């Protein structure tokens, strides 16, 4: 017999609090460092192998708590807390775009070249035009994204169903 | 003992209690508070005496732009986050929707120690390393980035420091979202929460949506300084720096401002026995607040060189977002009026100062809304003085307010309401006389952000000399007060 | 209040805490030098107040068994605080034991003390220090679960017919009672048992043992909450209104010559 | 702490009377929310003494032999305990 | 539109309310046996009681209370969620009274773990 | 481990204080059968329990055995509507005719001389502990409030207080404008003067 | 607070506490039990404040040097830091504070004062001399201290 | 009536707190006025600053 509390997770202590806050710490020294003296004061490999260490107890903890601590309001929080961070991520190319478009929109542009009509064949696109962009590769590659896109979704509703 | 020294480390270090957690965030802000008030002292006697009296040369006044520089972080991302978001959001949130903890026990623990590394870093690189960031708290390139007195890695620590601290706000702000919608009590509504409640939800949206562009900006700040981008040099656009910053950069004011209400609200009904007058009304402005200040970024740039139809534009939504403010205002003195508020507490009068301080810098504040009359005024003392009487002097009484109020439930004894009166008398006074006059120093003409002025600027600067003596006075009072809550009698004897 | 510890150690002139606190705050110059001004009366229990609230006491104060009491040793300071301490107790006394005497038989007995304070904000009603947990088994429980909802309304809401809401049908059944009795001859259905709700009644009083079966004694003890800022009182069946008003007039009256003599400044 | 619990001080030769006993002070700072001070006048009692005082009151201002009771010094004051009701 | 619907029938003339000192509104929260319990009102119960937020109480378990804004008479109290140890050894048939007259026994002699 | 408590019993902590019995607090160290049984010993207090108790045993045993072995003559279902866990309550709490009346006034008299009055100087008694428990310094009583407060109801309020406010508020308004456009300006309508 | 490892292990399911053998921590690293005692926020002022004590004794070194460091420590770490990093702005500040710096004062001229009324107004300044010269505390303005030349 | 003259007793003002009150931080305000005044005619100035420069340019 046990005694039943509160369908909230009541939550536990975990090393997890200060660990990625030094992990943190640790790549920005790391970066300063690399900027300062142009060397690595520790191998990257190593770097990244404490990186990737550290970062191995959340799988555990979320096993052992899905097997003992869950219910819809823990899955609801969970699922509410992805949905936020999909919104972070799409804010943060949101905030790329507009890096990259404030020059392009803007059309008027000095530029080292000639650019006028009637002067040679091909001087008329060469604002407009950045043809080395490597075109045909990127869309292969948008075609192996869309096969993973509609396979992923087709599966994902047949094991819903 | 190992064993006792060990349990307390972990207990406040590992731990994932809202409670410790919020306290450890009150006690961070304090400290943060002190620092940044010891550094706008050495600002003051800069400014209150004539022959560069401290820095002796002209060459050295880049001692005085640090100075300026992390008073001005240290204030605002370092003192009153953690303190009017951290400290209370922590410790009242769930409390106040009956539920045990914030949703993300782990990540609260991670914030507040994210809170911690940007401390140490920021500290040791402005403290321990040799020519800081000079640069001002807007870290303006082409100055932050090609500059000779900007060349260390003291400056890219200082950026990497306001990565680390945008990180633990987004974190902050996404637990209080999650934790106030699927946490309440059964029979509470999302709308009938309590007020603070409120307020943090809308600070919360407001952290996470801006913050992001905050750190697209910062890293094109470091990519200009390492990788020798030309993102923002003279083949750049040291405007889109500024878009990007300000964008940031006002939601940052609302975040700071909004749960001071909240606060303040939640402490009025608890001192006067009433319930607020228009709660609706107050959330709704509250929500409307926050909405608002997201299309009105540009009124700090009014002189950059915008479009004309632009800056008609941002005059215009400054105002829009003007008016909800006066809403709320009118239901603070229509709240207090026919209540039973104590008469000889440093709540109640810290409540009147704010409130009267708060609608003085408002209104400063909507004279600089206009684009027009913006060019006279911009980048002088007359906008040092608005956002100060707004931050250092609504802001922080009502932290005040909360500090007077919640000391005696967190600690369990009582308050010393006389020696806490002077406190706040003399803190309301000096401040008056250190800000005040710098709003007439800048309609004659004062330019900010320097060391040495003209003669003809002698008076504002001798009654701001005034109020930093009395300033003194007032928060040694105050850390001498707090000494004396925590600690037994000193005298006793039989009469 | 204050509890001074020893005397002894801290009434000396020069001393560890004096420095401290004159180092770090709480101490100065201002104390050493002007201790008329800075520490003056001091904070303690007042012998000549004492004195004068005890002999402007009538004999009520022979008449109580305050000093047996388990608060009896608080007697100072509410002979001190609460002026008219002696005479306010004998009347709560002698009204507990006219309770106690009634010909009712169950006694009645307000309790009051620093629960019964109703609050809008949660944190209110904990202990200061707060507990490091709390809440742990679930928030508060509203007292209109236990109402019926407002059902044309939420038929409505959700766009139902709710025509017959009021009308139902009748139900006459022994298959929906559990509670069966013999009462001379006819047996009665009455009633299902629900479970802990059906059980409040002994659940709250303690019987006196000695008391036989037909002159029945049980004490209850029913707590009251208020919200303190209300400022008029409702005591449903206890306490009429009228009789409250009588007794405000009565109270105000008679503790008034321990009242008179005093400004409030 | 531990002192005197209050007395009586009462004067022969004008037959005049009053209670008397020792009060601690101390600087005044902020107070405590769960303490309720306890008997610091007549300390490890339950306050008895306000009564006794009051109903010896009666007897003393009636007017006392004192000279059962020991005497203060070299003056005409004599303690009487508030330890007991006094009958006489 | 609640405040202007009509009663049903004349019963509220004559009969004892909901909240009476005979008919209590008798509540149930989970916790632990003796731990005071957390209730509260919506507000307005009466013409005369605050009504814009919920206003919270804390009360003994077991006992009648009476909230005198209202003037309503509760009986808040607790029923201890003890269930079986859930690690798939839990009973699939009916079960008797003996092994949990054991763990009862234990758990008022002793006190049991938490849930958390 | 120092004192580890033995067993699960009751204890006064944060989160549970108990159900104070306040007859053993009023009646400390006196005897409460001088109430409840007044005029009886000790050994007449027993004596008359055990004859109570045999009584009252032998009743009971006699209605069980009623009750358990008697024919039914007639079977009482009652109304209810469908879905109701209980039938209403048949009985009602409101006289109806004078006889009714004049007995539940007399039940009131009794009641307000026995059992009202003493409700009413307990719960005063309770208030002004409060104050005094809250006083000398530990919280904030007479800060504000006392018997000399003016309370005063919504209507009143409103018709005397806040209307004449605003209406001051109105008149101060329109008085400032005029008055601040001439000291700026030197003029009423004409904006700044010896210059347009 | 003691333990309340007697209750758990004859309490219910003593199986979860088989761990307490091994390295752990009681408060932090076990399962609460239902008759675990009530953990408050700050020990010290929950166990002082009903007694009627405050948490800290100045009379005792440990406690006033904790309270010290909770309250001071971390300013004056910091204070002193910036004192050994810039020495010079310190010194500068003492030279200053106490008259011994003069930028381009002379012996017996008089220098404007105004404290309010807006910008230097000849219908409000009034000048001032030296009243250290006065009163023959000073007859000489130091010379060899720091000087910002091309200022 | 307990406590000092200028302070009292936990949550409880002395008496007559309010005027003994504005009396007091007046008197800091004069001496911080009297400070402030003897900094500036005794501490660091500059030759522009003069009654012959300033009288010389204040006339045109
Ligand atoms: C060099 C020095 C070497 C050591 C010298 C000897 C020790 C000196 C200190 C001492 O005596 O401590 C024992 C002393 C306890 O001894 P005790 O008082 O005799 O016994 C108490 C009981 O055991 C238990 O009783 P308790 O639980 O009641 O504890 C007493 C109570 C007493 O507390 C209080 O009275 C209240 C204080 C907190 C207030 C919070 C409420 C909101 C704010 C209110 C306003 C006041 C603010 C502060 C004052 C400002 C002026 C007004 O609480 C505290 O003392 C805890 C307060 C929190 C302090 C530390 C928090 C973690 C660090 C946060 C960052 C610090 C700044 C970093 C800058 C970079 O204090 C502690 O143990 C506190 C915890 C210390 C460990 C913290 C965790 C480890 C942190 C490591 C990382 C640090 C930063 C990164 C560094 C680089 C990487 C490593
Ligand atoms: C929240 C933010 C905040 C706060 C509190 C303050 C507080 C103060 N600030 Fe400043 N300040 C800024 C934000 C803030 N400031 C910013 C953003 C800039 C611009 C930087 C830039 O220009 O680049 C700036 C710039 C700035 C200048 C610029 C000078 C120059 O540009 O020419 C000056 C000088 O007069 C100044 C003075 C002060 C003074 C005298 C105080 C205070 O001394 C007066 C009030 C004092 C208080 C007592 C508050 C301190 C509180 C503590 C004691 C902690 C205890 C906690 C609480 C009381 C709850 N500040
Ligand atoms: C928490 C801090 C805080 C708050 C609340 C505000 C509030 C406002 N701020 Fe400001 N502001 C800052 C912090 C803050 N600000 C800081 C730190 C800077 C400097 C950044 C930098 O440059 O370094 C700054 C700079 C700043 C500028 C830059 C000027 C310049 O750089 O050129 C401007 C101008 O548009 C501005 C406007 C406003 C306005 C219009 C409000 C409004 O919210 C105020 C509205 C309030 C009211 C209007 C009061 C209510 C009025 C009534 C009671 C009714 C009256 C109504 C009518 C007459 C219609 N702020
Ligand atoms: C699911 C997430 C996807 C994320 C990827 C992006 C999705 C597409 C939408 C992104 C919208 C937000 C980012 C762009 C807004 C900022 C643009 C900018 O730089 O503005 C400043 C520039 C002006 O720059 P400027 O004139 O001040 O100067 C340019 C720089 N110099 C000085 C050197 C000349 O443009 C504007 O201000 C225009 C008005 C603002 C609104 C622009 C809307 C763009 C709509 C794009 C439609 C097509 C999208 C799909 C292809
Ligand atoms: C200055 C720029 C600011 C904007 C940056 C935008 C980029 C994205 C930033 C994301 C940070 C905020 C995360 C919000 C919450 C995400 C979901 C979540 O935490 O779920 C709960 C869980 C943990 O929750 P828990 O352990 O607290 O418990 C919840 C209860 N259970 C477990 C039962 C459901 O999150 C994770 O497991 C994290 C994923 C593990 C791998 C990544 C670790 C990252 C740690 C954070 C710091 C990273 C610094 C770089
Ligand atoms: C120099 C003037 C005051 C300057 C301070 C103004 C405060 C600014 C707001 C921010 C507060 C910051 C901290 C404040 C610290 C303490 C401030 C202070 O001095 O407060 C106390 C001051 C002075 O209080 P006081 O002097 O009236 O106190 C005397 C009152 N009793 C009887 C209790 C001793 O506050 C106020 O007066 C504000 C409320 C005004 C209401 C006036 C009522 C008069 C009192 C009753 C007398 C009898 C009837 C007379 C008829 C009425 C006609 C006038
Ligand atoms: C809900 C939140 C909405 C936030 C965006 C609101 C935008 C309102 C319109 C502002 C506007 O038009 O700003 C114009 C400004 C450039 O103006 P300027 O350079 O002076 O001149 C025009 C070009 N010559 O434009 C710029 O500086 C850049 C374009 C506007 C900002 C784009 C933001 C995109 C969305 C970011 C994430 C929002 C998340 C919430
Ligand atoms: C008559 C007064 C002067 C007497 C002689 C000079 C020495 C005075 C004592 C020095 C130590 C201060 C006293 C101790 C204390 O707790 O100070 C708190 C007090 C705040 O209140 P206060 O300013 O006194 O208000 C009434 C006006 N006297 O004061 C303060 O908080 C002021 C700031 C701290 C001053 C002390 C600084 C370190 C020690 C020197
Ligand atoms: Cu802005
Ligand atoms: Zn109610």
């Amino acid at each position: 017999m046990i005694l039943n509390t509160n369908i909230n997770y009541g939550g536990r202590n975990s090393r997890l609090c200060y660990l990625i806050p030094l992990m943190v710490h640790t790549i920005f020294l790391y970066l300063a460092y690399l900027i300062y003296y142009n060397i690595n004061l520790i191998n990257i490999y190593l770097l990244l192998i404490i990186i990737i260490f550290i970062n191995i107890e959340w799988p555990l903890v979320i096993i052992y708590e899905y097997i003992y601590l869950t219910n819809y309001n823990i899955q609801n929080n969970l699922l509410y807390n992805i949905a936020t961070f999909i919104f972070l991520e799409i804010l943060l190319f949101i905030g790329f775009y507009w890096l990259y478009i404030n020059n392009i929109i803007h059309y008027p542009n000095n530029l080292p070249y000639n650019n006028n009509i009637a002067v040679n064949l091909l001087d008329h696109l060469n604002h407009n035009n950045n043809t080395d962009i490597c075109l045909y590769i990127i869309l292969h590659n948008l075609l192996l994204l869309l096969y993973v896109t509609l396979i992923l979704q087709l599966v994902h509703r047949y094991v819903q169903l | 003992m190992i064993n006792n020294i060990m349990h307390m480390i972990n207990k406040y270090t590992l731990t994932t209690s809202h409670k410790i957690i919020g306290i450890l965030y009150g006690y961070m802000g304090y400290i943060a508070g002190i620092l940044g008030y010891i550094i706008s002292m050495l600002i003051r006697m800069e400014l209150n005496t004539q022959g560069l009296a401290i820095v002796r040369k002209v060459k050295e006044v880049t001692i005085y732009n640090n100075w300026i520089t992390i008073h001005g972080l240290i204030m605002l991302f370092v003192f009153i986050m953690p303190v009017g978001i951290g400290f209370y959001g922590n410790y009242l949130i769930p409390m106040l929707i009956g539920t045990s903890e914030l949703s993300m026990p782990r990540m609260n623990g991670i914030s507040f120690w994210m809170l911690i590394v940007g401390v140490v870093i920021f500290v040791i690189s402005n403290v321990l390393m040799s020519k800081p960031i000079s640069s001002g708290w807007t870290l303006y390139p082409p100055l932050s980035t090609r500059d000779a007195d900007n060349i260390g890695v003291n400056i890219d620590l200082s950026l990497l420091v306001v990565h680390v601290l945008g990180i633990s706000s987004t974190i902050g702000s996404v637990n209080y979202i999650t934790t106030n919608k699927y946490n309440r009590h059964v029979g509470l509504t999302f709308m009938n929460i309590n007020i603070y409640n409120f307020s943090i939800i809308v600070t919360s949206i407001l952290l996470i949506g801006s913050l992001p562009i905050l750190g697209v900006a910062i890293t094109g700040l470091l990519l200009d300084r390492n990788i020798n981008s030309t993102i923002y040099d003279v083949i750049g656009d040291p405007v889109l720096y500024q878009h990007l910053f300000w964008f940031f950069g006002h939601p940052e004011v609302y975040v700071i401002i909004l749960p001071v209400f909240g606060l303040t609200s939640l402490i009025l009904t608890s001192i006067i026995h009433k319930d607020i007058f228009g709660r609706e009304g107050m959330m709704y402005c509250i929500i409307s607040i926050g909405v608002v200040g997201y299309f009105v970024w540009a009124h700090h740039m009014f002189t950059v060189g915008l479009d004309i139809d632009s800056r008609s534009y941002f005059s215009i939504a400054t105002s829009i977002i003007s008016i909800p403010t006066s809403v709320k205002m009118f239901s603070y003195i229509n709240t207090w009026a026919s209540g039973r508020g104590f008469r000889g507490n440093n709540s109640s009068w810290s409540f009147f100062s704010f409130l009267i301080c708060f609608c003085f810098g408002g209104f400063t504040g909507l004279l600089l809304s206009s684009g027009s009359l913006d060019i006279m005024l911009h980048d002088t003392y007359f906008v040092v003085g608005h956002f100060h009487t707004v931050l250092s002097l609504a802001a922080t009484f009502g932290l005040l307010i909360a500090h007077y109020f919640f000391l005696p439930i967190i600690f369990s004894y009582s308050i010393f309401e006389s020696f806490s009166f002077y406190h706040t008398f003399l803190l309301l006074v000096g401040a008056l006389l250190v800000f005040y006059p710098m709003h007439l120093a800048g309609l004659s003409g004062m330019a900010r952000r320097v060391p040495e002025y003209a003669d003809i600027f002698i008076p504002f600067m001798t009654v701001g000399f005034h109020g930093t003596f009395l300033l003194i006075f007032s928060t040694l009072t105050f850390i001498r007060s707090y000494f004396q809550f925590l600690s037994h009698i000193n005298h006793s004897n039989y009469l | 209040g204050t509890n001074p510890g020893d005397i002894a150690l801290n009434s000396k002139r020069f001393t560890v805490g004096k420095f401290v606190a004159w180092a770090c705050g709480g101490w100065g110059l201002k104390d050493w030098i002007f201790p008329s001004l800075f520490i003056g009366r001091g904070d303690g229990p007042d012998f000549d107040r004492i004195v004068k609230h005890t002999l402007q006491s009538s004999s009520a104060i022979e008449k109580v068994n305050w000093f047996d009491s388990p608060f009896a040793c608080y007697t100072e300071w509410f002979v001190e605080h609460f002026p008219g301490f002696f005479d306010s107790r004998y009347r709560f006394e002698m009204s507990a034991k006219t309770i106690l005497a009634n010909k009712y038989p169950i006694k009645d007995f307000p309790v009051v003390d620093m629960r019964s304070w109703r609050s809008s904000r949660l944190f209110d009603l904990f202990e200061v220090p707060h507990p490091e947990h709390t809440f742990v088994f679930g928030g508060p429980v509203l007292l209109n679960t236990e109402a019926k909802r407002a059902e044309r309304l939420e038929q409505e809401w959700h766009g139902k017919d709710g025509t017959f809401v009021d009308v139902h049908p009748l139900n006459v059944a022994t298959e929906s009672h559990t509670e069966v009795s013999v009462i001379g001859g006819i047996k009665v259905y009455n009633g299902v048992w629900q479970g802990g709700k059906d059980s409040w009644k002994r659940d709250s009083a303690k019987p006196e043992l000695t008391a036989p079966f037909h002159s029945p004694i049980w004490y209850r003890n029913m707590f009251i909450v208020k919200n303190a800022d209300q400022l008029v009182e409702h005591f449903g069946e206890n306490l009429s209104d009228e009789t409250w008003q009588e007794v405000r007039k009565e109270h105000l009256a008679f503790h008034e010559r321990f009242h008179k003599d005093y400004s409030f400044a | 702490m531990n002192h005197e619990r209050p007395w009586v001080f009462l004067n022969k030769v004008t037959g005049k009377w009053g209670a008397c006993g020792w009060q601690p002070f101390w600087k005044a700072t902020s107070q405590s929310l769960n303490y309720i001070p306890d008997n610091f006048i007549a300390l490890r009692t339950n306050g008895s003494w306000v009564r006794n005082l009051w109903q010896s009151s009666k007897v003393l201002d009636r007017g006392l032999n004192a000279s059962g009771y020991p005497t203060v010094g070299t003056t005409d004051w004599v303690r009487i305990p508030l330890d007991a009701p006094l009958e006489a | 539109m609640y405040e202007d619907e009509p009663y049903i029938g004349v019963d509220h003339l004559y009969e004892a309310h909901k909240g009476s000192k005979e008919n209590p509104v008798v509540v149930e929260a989970i916790g632990v046996h003796g731990n005071d319990v957390f209730t509260g009102c919506l507000g307005g119960c009466h013409k005369d009681a605050a009504d814009a937020v919920a206003y919270y109480t804390i009360v003994p378990p077991n006992t009648l209370a009476v909230c005198i804004d209202c003037g309503i008479h509760f009986v808040a109290r607790i029923n201890e969620q003890l269930t079986f140890w859930p690690d798939g050894t839990q009973p699939w048939e009916k079960v008797d009274f003996k092994a949990v007259e054991g763990f009862l026994y234990k758990h008022y002699k002793y006190g049991s773990p938490l849930m958390i | 481990l120092g004192h580890m408590r033995v067993g699960a019993l009751w204890q006064s902590n944060a989160n549970s204080r108990g159900l104070p019995n306040l007859l053993k607090e009023v009646m400390a160290a006196e005897p409460i059968y001088p109430y409840t049984h007044p005029g009886l010993s000790a050994k007449q207090i027993l004596w008359n329990t055990k004859f109570n108790l045999k009584l009252e045993k032998d009743l009971i045993s006699i209605a069980e055995s009623a009750v358990q072995s008697q024919t039914v003559n007639k079977v009482v279902i009652p109304t209810m509507l469908t879905g109701d866990v209980n039938p209403k309550s048949p009985a009602s709490v409101v006289a109806k005719d004078k006889y009714q009346l004049a007995k539940q006034m007399a039940e009131f008299q009794y009641k307000k001389s026995y059992f009202e009055k003493p409700w009413g100087y307990m719960f005063a008694y309770y208030c002004d502990e409060d104050r005094a428990r809250l006083c000398g310094g530990i919280g904030y009583v007479g800060h504000h409030g006392g018997g000399d407060a003016e309370i005063l109801s919504y209507t009143e309020y409103v018709s005397t207080v806040v209307y004449p406010t605003i209406f001051y508020m109105a008149i101060t308004f329109v008085v400032s404008l005029f008055l601040m456009y001439y000291y700026i300006y030197g003029t009423f309508f004409s904006s700044t003067r010896n210059r347009f | 607070h003691g333990s309340n490892l007697y209750n758990r292990v004859h309490g219910n399911l003593p199986q979860l506490y088989v761990e307490q053998l091994y390295n752990t921590d009681e408060i932090l690293d076990t399962v609460p039990h239902s008759s675990d005692p009530v953990h408050h926020m700050f020990p010290k002022c929950a166990a002082a404040s009903p007694l009627g004590f405050r948490p800290y004794d100045n009379n005792k070194l440990w406690d006033a040097f904790v309270l010290w460091a909770i309250v001071y420590g971390v300013t004056t770490i910091f204070c002193v830091l910036h004192i050994l990093k810039y020495p010079q702005i310190w010194k500068h500040l003492f030279e200053t504070l106490t008259f011994q710096y003069t930028y381009q004062r002379e012996i017996g001229e008089e220098y404007v004062w105004q404290y309010g009324g807006g910008g230097l107004n000849p219908a409000k300044w009034r000048f001032v001399k030296s009243p250290l010269e006065e009163l023959g505390l000073v007859t000489e303005y130091r010379s060899d201290l720091d000087y910002p030349d091309d200022l | 009536d307990k406590g000092g003259f200028f302070f009292g007793v936990g949550t409880q003002l002395p008496r007559n707190f309010f005027p003994k009150f504005l009396a007091t931080t007046s008197a800091i305000m004069g001496v911080t006025y009297g400070l402030v005044w003897l900094y500036n005619a005794a501490g660091p100035r500059a030759k522009t600053q003069t009654r012959k420069w300033k009288e010389l340019e204040s006339e045109d």
